[PDB]
């Protein structure tokens, strides 16, 4: 999965 | 309310100590008692209130993922029919997320968006606007789920909109908004140019803006600035 | 009981999907339905109702023991008094954690110890009935605090009188047993000589008998004694 | 803390 903050 | 009889400085102090513990559900439900307080809320709080819910949400998301799988494996062709479990649990785990998301967003529209008028706190809220639309997104299949996706879609709009206006393109939360922003073009709006365009774009230019901060402020944009990078990395 | 409506078979094969989630709230809550039908309990079963509560109440013993490090630093000389609140919120936790622990013993009082008549699923049990009872010793301070280490013995010693006369000494669920009614000698009964001696012992009695042993029980046993020699390495 | 099952 992409990183999201 | 079951956090109305307890001061708004006995949640805070709770909430931090339950991130301390690594009991998210609980600093979850200290930081929406304080919130239902009805003042607005500081940074540091803020912060509270976002890493409460997302560790919450986050293992539910993970959880879904899991099953999803599982029932997506029991759905193939020559799989042995397991009956209704698999899908059951899925829903119920399907409905607590969703339970969540509706509640957070319930604090967000109710009224700390309303009452946010600086940059730094309306940006901030509307993400979290778009961040738990995308993850409602995540799970939606039904005659609502364009609808949430641009729910998502307009949440983040204005987001972007105000910190392009009002905040320095280093400033992390204008960061992680467009990090997010970008993984919803990816995985939810199925527009991996735009997410592409997003994510390099925001990068560059923060990466001009480096030479403005001091050795901390550096620390906290260019950490943001590795995660948009991590992401290209994975999408090119 | 709120599984009431749910099959014994859905509830154990939910508990199963909650394992692979890590969702062992739910695992715990499915597994409670299982035995609350009445019925004995499998090998696997056992040990899924095991694994459920083991992680429950593990957390809650981590968050626990943080903040109760966190109320005794309050309570040294020269700490600025921060109000009732870590005091409140550990005493929370531990309200918790004691019901967890008496949740696990009712179950195995009704009616799982009575019914258990093999070896393995009777010395299991009564190993669960120290375990917890232990649990509940880590956190008591009151009248109750002596009655609450002698259940926690007293179960111990009989689990561990079956398992000497109906098992052999590299038997997965002895070594376990034997593992941490020697940690309870430790931590619990201020006996560290006992809680050495039970783990040299068990430990030069399996090895002994492992020539006996399959290639995959040999494994097992062997997993176990490593952990007996840990202990060991870290009391002596 | 010491190991147990
Ligand atoms: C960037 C990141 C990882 N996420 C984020 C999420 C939503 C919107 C924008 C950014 C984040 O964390 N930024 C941050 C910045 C300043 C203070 C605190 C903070 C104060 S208190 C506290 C705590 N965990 N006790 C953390 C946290
Ligand atoms: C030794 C250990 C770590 N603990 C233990 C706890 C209390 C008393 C005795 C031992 C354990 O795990 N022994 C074990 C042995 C056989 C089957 C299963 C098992 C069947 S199903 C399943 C699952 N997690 N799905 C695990 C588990
Ligand atoms: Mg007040
Ligand atoms: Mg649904
Ligand atoms: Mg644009
Ligand atoms: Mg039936
Ligand atoms: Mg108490
Ligand atoms: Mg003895």
């Amino acid at each position: 999965f992409p990183a999201t903050v | 309310g079951a956090m109305g009889s307890m001061e708004r400085a006995s949640l805070i102090q709770k909430a931090k100590l339950a991130e301390q513990a690594e009991r998210y559900e609980d600093m979850a439900a200290f930081m929406k008692g304080a919130v239902e307080k009805g003042e607005e809320l500081s940074c540091e709080e803020r912060n509270l209130l976002s890493v409460a819910y997302k560790n919450v949400v986050g293992g539910q998301r993970a959880a879904w993922r899991v099953l999803s799988s599982i029932e997506q494996k029991s759905n193939e062709e020559g799989s042995e029919e397991k009956g209704p479990e698999v899908r059951e649990y899925r829903e119920k785990v399907e409905t607590e997320l969703q339970g969540v998301c509706d509640t957070v967003l319930g604090l967000l529209d109710s009224h700390l968006i309303k009452e946010a008028g600086d940059a730094e706190s309306r940006v901030f809220y509307l993400k979290m606007k778009g961040d738990y639309y995308r993850y409602l997104a995540e799970v939606a299949t039904g005659d609502d789920k364009k609808r949430i996706i641009d729910s998502a879609r307009s949440a983040y709009q204005e987001a972007m909109d105000i910190s392009k206006k009002e905040m320095p393109p280093t400033n992390p939360i204008r960061l992680g908004l467009a990090l997010n922003f970008s993984v919803f073009h990816y995985e939810i709006a199925n527009s991996p140019e735009e997410a592409i365009s997003l994510a390099k774009t925001t990068f560059d230019e923060a990466m001009a803006d480096l030479h403005t901060l001091s050795e901390d402020s550096y620390k906290d944009s260019t950490l943001i600035m590795q995660l948009l990078r991590d992401n290209l990395t994975l999408w090119t």
